[PDB]
């Protein structure tokens, strides 16, 4: 009575069907349909709302079921093709202002992926994608995105890992069929490598066959590849990293100056041609992973090291951090014999940034202190750095980045006369306590009198300057008497007198108890 | 030692390759080595006539010329004083005017350099020198169509130096005249349009000019161009996807043009304002990590021209957010601007409604969908979240704060912008006040309140003084700081404001849900205090609550916490009796 097709188009009658299918005493209801499953197939081709009522129906089948997938072969080969159909995915995204048959992709792909986790197909599996991540998106991500992310990557892979990454990869050809380019070939990447690195903590063939499958730029044509690339540089570097080691690598990686990894990315992170940071960085990446563990070439690290810090101008931030984080400690273990080699290529390609280049100056500092355990055998160095700290604090440092910058570079000489003492340039070790007492003093100012951060930090830098006074550094720091007594004497002018002379105050007091060490200083009183 | 060791090493032309590059590192060496006041000036001055007669000879080359410049751009890198900044300026800007806007090398490039780092010295009497660079500016400028209209199918970095030199050096000095002819060059700007790398580099030379005439966001001028800057703004739709800085920049410079309200009533007459959030604000295929900030150019400028957009412009503005409101890639943040901008917007789609017989029911229900999905998402995913994490019986964790105080602030914009939704839709479409809504919005606000009874359960968790987080005790009968009792008495309010037939069928169904939530989490309880509190749905409410009562009475036997609920929910009944007699 509800099938027919003058009922069910009516949305009061298949609203009431839909309610009683739902319904849980709707067993012999459903049992009615499950055995007829060829009547759907009628609806799933102006009468185009039985393609949505039948896939609806299908769906509270399915979530009443949960094991009605296996004899609905006949259906989901009209399911799927609805899904796959570029007619639907202009039908639906063209007009969606308030277009109904709203819900119908989100159930659309929940049958979907409920009928292909009973059995594997991988064609199917990798068609999902489809509104994955791209496509459409409206309740239609999570549902599919945490069940690839989870449960794919659970019990997926557990017996033939090699084999599917081979039916993924042979799935080119039937993709090639229907979609050419990053869409649906970038998105694959993920629920593939998902397992890969929760079994990569085996399948040795796989990691020959990518290698020459996806040739330097695959199928030798550059001009499809945008997003892509930045994929397989990640699967690349992840693949170097965890899953095959030096074991498996080493047998075909043997070719690296051939048109093997080491020349997929060379030679387009090498030039000036990808002016995309995200790939040119990720085949950086790539380039330090693979040196950090194999590939002890003819000094090219050195040439990696320099094109990241001098490329490393705006917005590369995570990757060339994540970049040196992985190759800093690979290039002084690998570069004994050229330990002074590399300190003075530093030097050189610091002293010959005479343009100062604000951005580069302060992610180059930024490096420079994620990395103190590193230069502690270069303290000829420490003059260059400080000397920068000085201009950088004096600067108007509105934002955040200068002069916390400086105070964070001035805790690391602080950690690095620790760490030399308990196992210097004299003069500039004076101004550099010296500016710690002027900048802990000044960014007080900086914020505004009340309700706004900016006292943690300073809090924090008068800790620095408490602690940097316990070292033997302490008997020649310079009394910033001048400074001093502009800032507390700004109280005689009513106005602009903010705690910042409170937290001069406790400087003061820091140094009458430097003074209770030392009376000398009582003669420095006078001003 | 110095003075006499660079000046024995004088040599012209005996030694051009080696000779040059050791002396440009024997000044290296002098300029990181301090330098003393009697060793000072003499210095500047031994160097002036030396840099002069090494420009005079040797105007894709590498030849001794790139060295040579490359000592130049040593000694612009000195930056000793100004004293003697004199003869280096008419040196600098007699070596700028020659030989630009062609393949040159970057002479030119570290000359801008140079001519910026120059004129911070605040030199009145050299006006005249850069009032002729400025009139080669106004040549350039006027030529740059001919150079775009020569070069067809059949180097590009000196435009971007100029413009930025020129801005720097038109803020400091006293406000002149010379800024209208610029103006007036923004009129003669280029609209029109590896040689497409260099024609891409053309487009960010255009891209820079229009950095420039960010002016338009200072003191007024005739601003009689509209052609132009629709022109303009028709290339950065035609500008490259891949370089992510210059479109960000560029983004930049068209939100800050869109701050001020001389300029937000021209954009939604053009292209019908079919140039939002589809896209062409944001790289097409290449990068996306810019999208925030056009995302809130877009709902600003919206925000701010929203009250004069037909009915397609702002249904297809809401096709276009409600699906980056859902993203999870984006921050919280972004959810709850859009979600600002979506409840400022129903009142003006409710108001609208009076023309072109409504239609406007039809998109209030289509967002009331996304809020209460919004809702449904985040009360099961966001409160999981923080649970899988907190400390029972109490650096990432610094961020993990700042995203549950985001969520919080997420779920009282999604409160608000319910009630402002519900006031809308029982506001329009003739009409009839306070209409029975239908079946559908009926089972969808039925939904709505059983999702968002879900989603108030934020306010459990919080914030010590060490840093980690702490969840809640079920029961402690305190003011919870007062952030959520206004939270959930708009919530009611909601409710309290729909038709009374329509309350009374969608709180017969979700009581039980309602009196479970409640022993589950007591800071509901005020939920049902508001609804009794508010005319014309206490009784409604207290009946329903009553008849539900009375057959689940032998249950408080079983354990004292339910017990506890139904004996306060039935002072709060007896409570309202007494209110509503």
């Amino acid at each position: 009575l509800f099938m027919m097709e003058a009922t069910l188009n009516d949305p009061q009658w298949s609203r009431m069907f839909m309610s009683f299918l739902k319904h849980k005493d709707a067993r012999p209801l459903r049992d009615v349909l499950a055995a007829n499953p060829n009547r759907f197939i009628t609806l799933l081709l102006m009468r185009l709302d039985l393609q949505f009522q039948a896939i609806k129906i299908i769906s509270i089948i399915v979530k009443n079921d949960d094991s009605w997938l296996a004899s609905q072969h006949s259906l989901v080969s009209q399911l799927r093709r609805v899904w796959v159909s570029e007619n639907f995915q202009e039908r639906h995204r063209k007009e969606n202002m308030a277009a109904t048959n709203w819900k119908e992709p989100k159930l659309l792909a929940y049958c979907l992926l409920n009928y292909c986790k009973r059995n594997y197909g991988d064609i199917e599996l990798l068609f999902q994608l489809l509104r994955a991540f791209t496509g459409r998106f409206l309740c239609n991500m999570t549902f599919l995105k945490e069940y690839m992310e989870e449960e794919i990557p659970k019990n997926y892979s557990i017996a033939q890992k090699r084999a599917l990454f081979f039916r993924f990869v042979d799935f080119n050809d039937p993709n090639f069929g229907d979609e050419l380019k990053a869409k649906v070939l970038q998105h694959i990447l993920n629920p593939a490598f998902l397992y890969s690195f929760e079994k990569g903590e085996d399948n040795p063939e796989s990691i020959t066959s990518v290698f020459i499958t996806k040739v330097l730029d695959p199928e030798k044509q550059a001009d499809m590849l945008d997003s892509l690339r930045i994929y397989l540089l990640q699967y690349a570097t992840l693949l170097v990293e965890h899953a095959p080691h030096h074991i498996h690598d080493n047998n075909k990686n043997r070719n690296s100056k051939l048109r093997r990894l080491m020349t997929f990315a060379w030679p387009c992170l090498l030039s000036k041609a990808c002016v995309d940071p995200a790939c040119k960085y990720s085949g950086h990446l790539l380039l330090a992973h693979i040196i950090a563990k194999f590939a002890i070439h003819k000094k090219i690290v050195l040439q990696v090291f320099h094109s990241l810090l001098k490329a490393h101008a705006m917005e590369a931030r995570a990757i060339v951090r994540q970049a040196m984080a992985i190759l800093t400690p690979a290039v002084p273990a690998r570069m004994e014999d050229g330990h002074q080699m590399l300190t003075h290529w530093t030097r050189k390609i610091i002293v010959e940034e005479g343009h100062t280049v604000p951005q580069l100056v302060h992610i180059l500092h930024l490096i420079v202190q994620h990395f103190k355990v590193y230069y502690p055998v270069r303290h000829h160095l420490v003059q260059h750095m400080v000397s920068a700290m000085q201009r950088l604090g004096f600067t108007p440092s509105v934002t955040i980045e200068q002069r916390r910058l400086a105070v964070d570079l001035s805790e690391v000489v602080i950690k690095w006369e620790l760490q030399r003492i308990k196992d210097i340039d004299k003069q500039h070790t004076d101004t550099v306590v010296n500016f710690l007492i002027r900048v802990a003093c000044q960014v007080n100012d900086n914020t505004n009198t009340a309700g706004s951060p900016g006292e943690v930090l300073s809090r924090r830098c008068v800790n620095l300057l408490k602690t940097a006074l316990r070292p033997d550094m302490w008997p020649k720091s310079e009394l910033k008497l001048q400074w001093f007594d502009k800032l507390l004497m700004t109280v005689e002018q009513p106005n602009q007198v903010n705690y910042g002379n409170i937290c001069t105050g406790l400087e003061v007091l820091s140094f009458l108890l430097t003074v209770l060490q030392s009376p000398a200083i009582l003669s420095s009183f006078k001003p | 030692k110095k003075y006499l060791q660079f000046v024995a090493a004088l040599t012209d032309v005996n030694t051009p390759d080696e000779t040059k590059l050791k002396m440009m590192q024997e000044v290296s060496e002098n300029f990181e080595n301090v330098t003393s006041s009697p060793q000072y000036s003499t210095f500047l001055e031994h160097i002036i006539p030396r840099f002069l007669t090494f420009l005079q000879d040797g105007e894709l080359q590498e030849k001794p010329a790139q060295q040579l410049r490359k000592l130049v751009l040593e000694i612009i890198h000195r930056i000793p004083t100004n004293e003697h900044l004199r003869p280096h300026t008419k040196n600098v800007l007699s070596v700028m005017f020659r030989f630009l806007e062609t393949e040159n090398e970057e002479n030119v490039l570290i000359c801008l350099r140079i001519i910026i780092e120059l004129h911070k010295q605040f030199r009145p009497p050299i006006t005249q020198e850069i009032h002729h660079f400025l009139d080669f500016v106004k040549q350039i400028y006027k030529e740059l169509p001919k150079v775009v209209n020569r070069y067809f199918e059949n180097t590009h970095s000196i435009i971007p130096r100029g413009s930025l030199s020129l801005k720097v050096l038109a803020e400091l000095p006293i406000i002149v005249v010379l800024m209208y002819q610029l103006y007036k060059l923004n009129i003669h700007n280029v609209v029109a349009e590896e040689l497409y790398a260099d024609f891409i580099a053309a487009q960010i030379k255009t891209l820079s000019f229009l950095a420039y005439i960010i002016r338009i966001y200072q003191e007024l001028v005739t601003k009689y161009s509209q052609q132009m800057v629709k022109g303009m703004l028709q290339l950065l739709s035609n500008c490259p996807a891949e370089t992510a800085h210059l479109r960000k920049e560029l983004l930049i410079a068209a939100k800050h043009i869109l701050t001020t309200e001389l300029r937000n009533q021209f954009i939604p007459c053009m292209d019908k304002l079919f140039d939002e959030s589809i896209l062409i604000g944001s790289g097409y295929t290449a990068r996306e990590t810019l999208r925030p900030l056009a995302y809130s150019t877009l709902a600003d400028l919206v925000h701010h021209v929203r009250q004069h957009l037909p009915l397609s412009d702002l249904s297809l503005a809401v096709q276009l957010f409600a699906k980056n409101i859902d993203d999870e890639s984006l921050p919280s943040s972004i959810q709850t601007m859009s979600c600002k901008l979506l409840l400022n917007l129903v009142d003006c789609i409710r108001s609208k409604s009076e023309q072109e017989s409504g239609n406007g029911r039809d998109v209030l229900m289509r967002m009331l969908e996304v809020f209460v999905l919004k809702f449904h998402t985040i009360a099961r995913y966001q409160l999981s979240a923080i649970f899988k994490k907190c400390k029972p019986q109490s650096d990432k964790e610094d961020k993990q704060t700042f995203q549950v105080t985001d969520c919080r602030s997420l779920v009282k914009t999604l409160v608000c912008g319910v009630k402002t939704i519900t006031w809308g839709i029982t506001s329009c479409k003739q009409f009839i006040p306070n209409k029975q809504l239908q079946p559908k919005e009926t089972q969808i606000y039925i939904k709505l309140v059983k999702y968002a009874m879900q989603a108030l359960d934020i306010y459990q968790v919080q914030i010590a003084g060490n840093g980690q987080t702490y969840i809640r005790v079920a029961n402690c009968q305190t003011v919870r700081m007062k952030e959520e009792k206004e939270v959930l008495e708009h919530f009611a309010g909601v409710f309290t404001m729909m038709n009374p037939l329509t309350f009374k069928e969608i709180f017969q169904t979700t009581v039980p849900y309602m009196v479970e939530r409640i022993s589950k989490n007591y800071a509901l309880q005020i939920v049902a205090n508001s609804f009794l509190a508010n005319p014309t749905t206490s009784a409604l409410f207290a009946t329903i609550l009553v008849e539900y009562l009375l057959d689940r009475l032998p249950e408080m036997g079983s354990n004292v916490e339910l017990s506890n609920l139904y004996l306060k929910l039935f002072k709060l009944v007896f409570g309202s009796v007494s209110l509503f007699a």
